RNA sequence: UACGGUGCUGAAGCAACAAAUGCCCUGCUUCCAGGAAAAGCCUCUAAGCAUCAGGUAACAUCAAAUCGUACCCCAAACCG
RNA sequence: GCUCGCCGGAAGACCAAGGGUUCCUGUCCAACGUUAAUCGGGGCAGGGUGAGUCGACCCCUAAGGCGAGGCCGAAAGGCGUAGUCGAUGGGAAACAGGUUAAUAUUCCUGUACUUGGUGUUACUGCGAAGGGGGGACGGAGAAGGCUAUGUUGGCCGGGCG
RNA sequence: AGGACCGAACCGACUAAUGUUGAAAAAUUAGCGGAUGACUUGUGGCUGGGGGUGAAAGGCCAAUCAAACCGGGAGAUAGCU
RNA sequence: UAAGGUGAUAUGAACCGUUAUAACCGGCGAUUUCCGAAUGGGGAAACCCAGUGUGUUUCGACACACUAUCAUUAACUGAAUCCAUAGGUUAAUGAGGCGAACCGGGGGAACUGAAACAUCUAAGUACCCCGAGGAAAAGAAAUCAACCGAGAUUCCCCCAGUAGCGGCGAGCGAACGGGGAGCAGCCCAGAGCCUGAAUCAGUGUGUGUGUUAGUGGAAGCGUCUGGAAAGGCGCGCGAUACAGGGUGACAGCCCCGUACACAAAAAUGCACAUGCUGUGAGCUCGAUGAGUAGGGCGGGACACGUGGUAUCCUGUCUGAAUAUGGGGGGACCAUCCUCCAAGGCUAAAUACUCCUGACUGACCGAUAGUGAACCAGUACCGUGAGGGAAAGGCGAAAAGAAC
């Protein structure tokens, strides 16, 4: 009981994965290559947050 | 846990001048503490973009032994040690030979 | 392999002895033959490399009882 | 059925920026650093889904990586792959 | 002077390569004996 | 012109002769020492099917992926 | 930069093998260069290798390798049928200009060519680890007809030493 | 036509000189033999150590050959130094 | 569990986090590219090329799963050849490969010693191959003993360097018997009195109990020298804690610990009515492992070299009796004693350490100890098998030398 993503338990996580990956992670990739400041925490933020969806999506069959 | 915290008044025990007394800023994970204005050195700082383009012999703390800072009483003006005893899983500190919560 | 199928006689090792007794390293085959056995129950021919000595074993016991102890230790024929 | 969204992160960085690749925009090709196992129908189909542009033909190649580093510890830079994508017509941003 | 290292990685390959290695037991036992040396490079052809 | 160089314009652009060891030529002649294999290609039917599936010709459209491609190579980049 | 010499069936140009960034640009001269070095195949940074037509892959096989079953062999294993790999050989197709500091039959311009998929139309017997043809082959010698190429003349531009 | 003749590439190596801590663990220079054939060469394959291969010298088998190299028996043994 | 963290050289940058949800540690899961037994076919490892389904399709195509071989079993087909077998296809289950030593088996040297060397030795050693397990093997007398008796196997100490074997040379070398560690015996070759009626194996909670995170954990101040006190001096205190390590010099009382007392969501190692599944109990009667024992020839193993040589094993050829019967008691024969081969299973004491944890050392201390204190089986060397280094220390703290 030490983290909290019981929060995307709902359904449309295929939809959130989509939202995470789709221009997303491309976008800050973009601006990561091209040259911007804040994307050191964010890319790591997106790509752990699109960990959390795969394995709730591999957990559960209804979204 | 760990007797000394990131914001406590403590008090040197050895090394240089041991009177002087101060807040930690920073505990490191080497077993080292930066306790304000106890182990000033003089770093001569070469000249650098971003910050401290012009360089100096500013003083600046150096990291000092968390075995050779002691904890300080207020009541009792002395050096003090730290126990870890109550109830529940979230272990208090009191001070020994006082047994007052910190 | 010189196996008999039957009896399980493999080549053996031992000694050419002389009169002046040296020793070389020598080995000893089975009497090895194939040899066409008719069977009754199946009234047909099974071919088996066998010995003398096993053939002597299939004319005491049975070409049948032979079989039978082939199947169980599962050895094709 | 257009590839799939995810299978479309196989563009990697959007302009290697140097003068190669500017003029090669300034006459025609937009040139990019594309995955490793990325295909030219791959690049095609993510240049035109990922951009609103139109991609006519798309010209891979593999560059192999350096090794730049003294005796002490030698190592090697990883091998990845150029898209010349060619895009010229129709675009005033 | 010709000398007696004259390479061909094709021969390279089919004579001190891995499959080589592996096609007999011989070979699958040096292979054995270089990993518990505890060899970088298994097959330095390869 | 920062003298790396850039851009515009750009006339004649034909004939004869001599020519290979290259091409016709995997040809021709001759000889004995008597000079790979299989597929691509063409054709024939067997089993099967019959306005079906296929094969031809025309037109239109799509596709041709992946890897190599720098540089040395009678050598200061290969073997010594 | 101007002279002088050297190779020129190479000491020129392009590949294959082999190597693996030595290629180009900026910067540096500790070590490496049998000397100095401002230079470098050296150090450190960037950049650079763009293919339906070139090669590989791919289809096919030679020598040979492996080889279901199989035969043999104390064991390991040896040989080998079907088969399946194996180029150094045999099957589709692109040329000339222009361009980069560094790519080039790949990029650009001009003009093409080949092999498959799908769809429409018109005609129609289509169909195979099968049969046949073809691929498909030696050495030497001798023409003839050419061409790459070269020389000379014409023409054009410049010259008037 | 020819294991024909002269002579380049190519293959080889008869003589001499130099080099002998070499430019080179067999080469350079000046000549020399073959140069359509028992030729020469590229690529790949096959033959494995009391074995192979040898127009045969015990030659060659990775600068190693009257028995390769590597590892092991192994600290063989050494009445010798 | 926590007030600090985002592994290291390695700083920075951008951030996360208050102990009730950052990071760290543990249990259980999720993911786990490609190669490699590599398993769809191939291959020059980390690559090339597919086939069959299901689904999507913007018609460009895309995603996922299966497809190796062998053994066994089942189903359906299926020749010469009518029946049938051989073969073919599908499905289920198992295997494959790796790993340091120990163990069993198949094969098996030579150097050497004999002061040469051939019998002999080295030595059934090295090595090669096959197989298995946490141990393996062996194992419940066709065993010894000696007229008294012991009562399966294995391991240790004696016996004993004995008896013997031996070019009676070199050398090899028991047994009986005794003292110990450990110690339960069973089952088939078969029918009736019995049908869970006691063992054995499997199966999810329970008790007890260890493991995989952890928690609390005593008691020191003044002064001198010194850069720094843990040292000298003085006065106390704790001790079921004076094991150890760090801290600016040598600390029981500064820190981490240590003695002691505890702690588990979950996953897990062992004794039961353990709910059950199967095998299966005790009584009577019967049977008592045949190409076998033995023999001839050639060998091998027994300490035993064929010798006067018993016993075991069998490549070859033979070949009984079968409990009024047979084996052994070291040529052999009588008597006597003792035991039942030609079918199996079986724990413990025994061997070993690629590993994990704790502790120890009249072990080493950078030419030593591992080859490797350090980015070491690395750089280099070799076609390859393979060979194989050198290289530690500023300081208490970078305060790593502004100008």
């Amino acid at each position: 009981m030490k983290a909290k993503e019981l929060r995307e338990k709902s359904v449309e996580e295929l939809n959130t994965e989509l939202l995470n990956l789709l221009r997303e992670q491309f976008n800050l990739r973009m601006q990561a290559a091209s040259g911007q400041l804040q994307q050191s925490h964010l890319l790591k933020q997106v790509r752990r947050d699109v960990a959390r969806v795969k394995t709730l999506l591999n957990e559960k069959a209804g979204a | 846990a760990a007797k000394i915290r990131r914001d406590d008044e403590v008090i040197v025990l050895t090394g240089k001048d041991k009177g002087k007394r101060g807040k930690v800023k920073n505990v490191l994970s080497s077993g080292k503490v930066i306790v304000e204005g106890i182990n000033l050195v003089k770093k001569h700082q070469k000249p650098v973009p971003a910050l401290n383009q012009p360089g100096g012999i500013v003083e600046k703390e150096a990291a000092i032994q968390v075995s050779n800072v002691a904890i300080f009483n207020a009541a009792t003006g002395k050096a003090d040690r730290v126990g870890f005893r109550f109830e529940d899983g979230k272990k208090v500190r009191f001070f020994k030979s006082n047994s007052e919560t910190i | 392999s010189r196996v008999c199928q039957v009896t399980g006689k493999r080549p053996v090792t031992g000694n050419n002895r002389s009169h002046a007794l040296n020793a070389t390293k020598r080995r000893f085959l089975p009497n090895l033959h194939s040899h066409r056995f008719w069977v009754e129950s199946e009234k047909r021919f099974v071919t088996l490399r066998v010995s003398a000595k096993g053939m002597r074993v299939i004319d005491k016991k049975g070409i049948d009882t032979v079989l039978a102890e082939l199947r169980a230790r599962g050895e094709k024929y | 059925m257009i590839r799939e969204e995810r299978l479309l992160k196989v563009l990697r960085a959007p302009h290697v920026s140097e003068k190669a690749s500017t003029a090669m925009e300034k006459s025609n090709t937009i040139v990019l650093k594309v995955a490793k196992d990325a295909t030219k129908a791959e690049i095609k189909a993510a240049v035109q889904k990922l951009f609103e542009v139109e991609v006519e033909v798309v010209n891979t190649l593999v560059v192999k990586g350096k090794v730049k580093r003294h005796g002490q510890r030698i190592g090697r830079r990883s091998d990845w792959k150029k898209a010349y994508v060619t895009l010229k017509e129709g675009q005033n941003l | 002077m010709k000398r007696t290292f004259q390479p061909s990685v094709l021969k390279r390959n089919r004579s001190h390569g891995f499959r080589a290695r592996m096609a007999t037991k011989n070979g699958r036992q040096v292979l054995a004996r270089r990993r518990a040396k505890g060899r970088a490079r298994l097959t330095v052809s390869k």
